[PDB]
């Protein structure tokens, strides 16, 4: 937990920093999500969707 | 003029150590009257809840007779040599000294010796004293700062024995005997932990003497190692309520963490309270004052009056505020409060620092008059740092003070910190602790 | 200069840094004064019905 | 008010300020950074 | 106003002057209530002009020179009675469980030995207590009283210089039904000591007491800056405190012995003030 | 002394919604009130993007509703939004009116 305390001492004082940090995070979780969805949206079906009968065809 | 050469020319504390551990001190001034005083470690920060009231008890029963001169005879010989007497007992630190004449000196020390080591306890004098010190408690839960500060310290260091008050709760005191107190005044009162210091008229080496001839064969040998030591104490950081509805005011005070004694932090936070420090509402020229709460709080009405203000205890602290308000603008006080305190962490500018030098500067020596304020600060400077450091030092550490580490130690200590709320009266409006919290940094 | 030694369920804690054998009350030196008075009376009744020649067994703890 | 003192709330402190010996100081950063951590992750899923 | 009369003792003070004099010594040092928002600027103004006149202006320097402050004295300051004695009583039922009553009869004028007496005489009498939470071996009032009544109570003495005249006496905090008892006890006390009881060892004890107070009273040096220029402004000019401690403690006991004849035998009077139900007025006393 | 104090819109959104005095003793039941605002608002917007997609005409009604449904982006999460929370409205709401007369707040 002491890599906590200096996640706190560098992201959490200000409100600008605060800002940038919460912004650049939900971009990155936003593409992590994205990602994720498309990996468990084509992983869970693997012989109905549009994908592998568009590359076959 | 030559005022740098003015802090060059005050005069200096000699400092020595008698052979039992005794540290003596004494400044040697064009006084005749003259002010010798003994300060102790010893407080109720020592004392266990059992032992809670022991060493206000015992100064109330340090000068009712001795084993040498009993009753009034002491009394009698002081009033006879005109000296006044005079002692006080905190949590951390306990103070017995004499202001005298230079020709009453030795009568003085001697009789200062017999009051501290001699105290014989009959039980008389336990029973009327504990009569009268539960009529003391009785007539001071009336005051109502004092319940105020025994409120937030309980609130505060709860667990330790910081949070207990000096006099302790009544049902510990009205049930005690002779032995607690005597393995008070056995464990205690100890030769190595007591500080002999002096100022006035009267030499260095002629105290030196005084003290060879007295204070040299004192006890200066403890008990099988049961010895105090200064436990870390744990500043929890919460809040206590009195809600109470049949008075005309009400007391509110705040408060966050302690710089100690060692870091000029201590020095920062006092160019602080020299910022803001107090306001009474029987002053003058109240819509132009120079702090910008005041300015609010006369222009507004807010409060009766408020103090922002230190306190220093062993490795710790309390620091922040106390103002008298009636009920119906405890918000609005709170509110402009917490803007100023972000004013002065986030905007710490030039000409507010500037005053807070020199108001610091003229609270310093308007606080160095007298030989008793002088030498009282010599006592407990040598209880805090086993020196007395000048003026002149005291002057580089102000002026190594600029607006920068003023912003840096106002973001370490005030920046989103856990307060300690004691509310005492008509406090309905009191805003809740969240919301306070909340309040505690403007993000804007 | 350390992280002060965390106790736990295994972490046994050793009898340098206590640090209750700082702040000792002299009622908890009287504490261990009875502890040695119990102690003492003990092993005193133990030397008592142990070194007996006379006696042939067991010493027939009642504790156990 | 001399007979008044808080009762313990030892049932409810998380374990760091639990011990009466150990300072607030170190307490603080660990706590604030969990807190103003689950607040900021809040955020950043509302926002998205 | 309301902040200076929350103390019960300023309303001693003030009725108690009120009470001695027909004249400009019973004047308040506080507004009364219905002069409030009553006042007029050219009352200031005419007050500013034959008041704050040349001739009545002390100005003292602890901390600066001689001339520079005479210079600049120099460049800005070009700009230019007999209290009789009342006699009688004022009564205030305040109801307080405080008994307030203060006796008082004229003494002397300020600066003088007889004055000196009159310090010397308070100090045998009985001062403020040398011992805080003591127990007062010295004052034979507090023996008396604390013979008399086993009630907490507070007997002190009174000592009003001024330069006309001067007012000299001695103050009661006690209780409802348990006053008369106190203050016939001291007023018997003062009698006795009146009549010719005076002890030396106590003459030379309230020298020790009346030297030490004097000198206390100037360890602040904005308490030095007041009797300096009080000193200089009221006698001329200042004398240091060698021989002025020298005419202090160089005065006689018959000046005690005749100024208590002269505070007994003089005609008194009084402030009482709170529930009174049991308070001697002047025919018992 | 205070933004919030002295200006007039914040006057009235100061006394009913940050320092409106309310009682300390409440479970869910009292988050139904606020609950219908939420649906209010959120079923107003719903019918906002209707009706920027909707004709009101007996020969196209079923056709538009269709082509929301069908061609417009997300008319039909929107369609199932306004439904569904017209739904969840009258669950709120009756809730809400149970809840007035069970804890009797019904004396107002
Ligand atoms: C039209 C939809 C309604 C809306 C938007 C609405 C709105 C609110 C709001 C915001 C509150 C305060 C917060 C709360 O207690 O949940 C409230 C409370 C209340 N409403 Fe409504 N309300 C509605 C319908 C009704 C109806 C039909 C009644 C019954 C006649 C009613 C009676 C009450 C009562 C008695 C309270 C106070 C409940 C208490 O103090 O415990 N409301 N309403
Ligand atoms: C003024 C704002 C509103 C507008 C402009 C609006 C508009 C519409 C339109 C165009 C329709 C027909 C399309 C459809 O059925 O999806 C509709 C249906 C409907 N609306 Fe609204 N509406 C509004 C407010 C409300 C409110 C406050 C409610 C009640 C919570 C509500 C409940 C319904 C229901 C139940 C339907 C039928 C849903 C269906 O059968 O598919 N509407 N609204």
């Amino acid at each position: 937990p002491t890599l906590t305390a200096r996640l706190y001492s560098l992201l959490f004082r200000r409100t600008s920093t605060f800002a940038l940090t919460i912004v650049v995070g939900a971009l990155f979780f936003e593409r992590a999500f994205d990602q994720g969805a498309d990996a468990i949206y084509e992983h869970i079906n693997e012989g109905k969707l549009w994908k592998h009968i568009k590359h076959k065809y | 003029a030559t005022y740098a050469q003015a802090l060059q020319s005050v005069p200096e504390t000699q400092v020595s150590q008698l052979d039992n551990g005794l540290r003596v001190a004494s400044e040697q001034s064009s006084q005749p009257t003259c002010t010798v005083g003994v300060w102790i470690d010893a407080g109720s920060r020592y004392e266990t809840e059992k032992n809670n009231g022991a060493g206000y008890f015992v100064e109330h029963l340090a000068f009712k007779g001795t084993k040498n001169r009993p009753g009034n005879a002491l009394e009698k010989e002081v009033e006879s040599m005109g000296a006044h007497l005079n002692a006080y007992s905190t949590r951390e630190h306990t103070a017995y000294y004499i202001k005298a004449l230079s020709k009453d000196l030795p009568k003085a020390v001697e009789l200062l010796a017999d009051i501290v080591q001699n105290c014989s306890l009959e039980d008389s004098q336990i029973e009327k004293e504990r009569d009268v010190i539960l009529q003391e408690l009785q007539e001071n839960d009336t005051s109502m700062r004092d319940v105020v500060f025994n409120y937030l310290h309980a609130t505060a260091f709860q667990g330790t024995p910081l949070a207990q008050s000096v006099e302790g709760p009544s049902e510990n005191v009205r049930k005690l005997s002779r032995a607690d107190l005597t393995e008070y005044l056995s464990r205690h009162y100890k030769a190595p932990r007591m500080v002999l210091a002096a100022a006035g008229g009267l030499e260095h080496r002629q105290l030196l003497d005084l003290a060879q001839k007295h204070f040299s064969g004192l006890s200066g040998t403890y008990d099988e190692d049961a010895v105090p030591t200064l436990t870390p104490c744990r500043f929890t950081g919460s809040e206590i309520r009195h809600r109470e509805d049949g008075l005309p005011l009400a007391h509110v005070a705040i408060a966050v963490e302690g710089p100690g004694w060692a870091n000029p932090d201590n020095v920062a936070l006092q160019v602080a309270n020299a910022i803001i420090g107090h306001y009474d509402c029987t002053y003058g020229g109240g819509m132009h004052l120079s702090s910008p709460l005041a300015s609010v709080a006369v222009t507004n009405k807010l409060c009766q009056s408020f103090q922002t203000f230190n306190i220093c205890y062993a490795d710790t602290g309390l620091l922040g505020a106390h103002f008298v308000c009636d009920h119906m603008s405890i918000d609005d006080m709170m509110f402009v409060l917490q803007g100023q305190w972000m004013r002065l962490c986030t905007s710490a500018t030039e000409s507010e620092v500037v005053r807070g030098k020199n108001l610091l500067r003229n609270a310093l020596v308007s606080h160095l008059d007298g030989t008793t304020p002088v030498c009282e600060d010599i006592g407990r400077s040598l209880l805090t740092y086993g020196r007395r450091i000048p003026l002149a030092e005291w002057e580089s550490r102000i002026a190594e003070v600029d607006a920068r580490v003023v912003r840096e130690v106002c973001s370490k200590y005030f920046y989103d910190q856990c307060p300690a709320v004691a509310g005492f009266g008509p406090i309905e409006q009191l805003p809740d602790y969240n919301r306070i919290r909340s309040g505690m940094f403007w993000l804007r | 200069s350390f992280p002060k030694y965390e106790p736990s369920r295994l972490a046994s804690l050793p009898t340098t840094l206590d640090p209750a054998e700082y702040d000792i009350s002299s009622e908890t030196r009287k504490a261990q004064a009875e502890r040695l008075a119990i102690r003492s009376r003990l092993k005193r009744e133990y030397q008592l019905q142990y070194n007996d020649p006379s006696r042939r067994g067991v010493v027939e703890d009642p504790a156990l | 008010h001399t007979d008044i003192k808080v009762p313990d709330f030892s049932d409810y402190r998380r374990p760091e300020v639990l011990d009466s010996t150990k300072s607030s100081k170190e307490s603080s950063e660990a706590r604030k950074g969990f807190s103003y951590l689950i607040t900021a992750t809040t955020t950043v899923g509302v926002a998205y | 106003k309301a902040v200076a009369f929350q103390n019960p003792q300023a309303h001693v003070i003030e009725n108690l002057h009120a009470a001695a004099y027909r004249n400009a010594l019973a004047n308040s040092l506080y507004c009364p209530d219905y002069r409030i928002g009553k006042v007029t600027p050219d009352e200031l103004h005419d007050y500013v002009q034959n008041h704050f006149t040349s001739a009545r202006m002390a100005l003292i320097g602890l901390g600066v020179s001689h001339p520079v402050l005479k210079q600049v004295a120099e460049q800005f300051l070009n700009i230019r009675a007999k209290a009789k004695y009342r006699g009688g009583e004022i009564r205030e039922q305040n109801g307080d469980s405080l008994v307030h009553a203060a006796l008082v009869a004229e003494s002397a004028a300020i600066g003088s030995a007889e004055a000196n007496a009159f310090s010397v005489l308070q100090h045998v009498l009985g001062a403020g207590p040398h011992v805080k939470r003591g127990s007062n071996a010295t004052s034979s009032l507090y023996q008396a009283v604390a013979k008399g009544v086993h009630q907490p109570f507070d007997v002190s003495a009174f000592n009003a210089s001024y330069s006309d005249s001067g007012l000299f006496g001695f103050y009661t905090i006690s209780q409802a039904a348990s006053a008369g008892d106190v203050i016939k006890a001291a007023y018997n006390q003062v009698k006795t000591i009146a009549q010719g009881n005076l002890s030396n060892p106590d003459v030379q004890a309230a020298k020790n007491k009346l030297k030490a107070g004097y000198l206390m009273s100037v360890e602040s040096s904005e308490g030095f800056l007041d009797e300096v220029g009080c000193q200089a402004l009221a006698a001329g000019s200042y004398t240091p405190p060698s021989t002025v401690l020298q005419q202090i403690d160089a005065v006689a006991d018959a000046d005690v012995i005749n100024a208590a004849k002269k505070f007994v035998s003089g005609r008194k009077s009084m402030a009482a003030s709170g529930n009174l139900g049991h308070t001697p007025f002047i025919d018992e006393l | 002394i205070n933004i919030r104090k002295t200006h007039p819109l914040m006057k009235i959104v100061n006394n009913a919604f940050i320092d409106l005095p309310a009682p300390s003793n409440i479970s869910s039941w009292w988050n139904f009130g606020s609950l219908l605002g939420i649906c209010l608002i959120l079923q107003i917007l719903t019918g906002l993007f209707l009706a920027m997609h909707y004709t009101p005409d007996t020969t196209t009604a079923f056709s538009s509703v269709t082509h929301i449904c069908r061609d417009v982006n997300y008319g039909w999460i929107i369609r199932y939004m306004h439904a569904n929370g017209a739904s969840m409205f009258f669950i709120c709401l009756f809730m809400h009116v149970g809840r007035g007369l069970y804890y009797g707040s019904y004396t107002f």
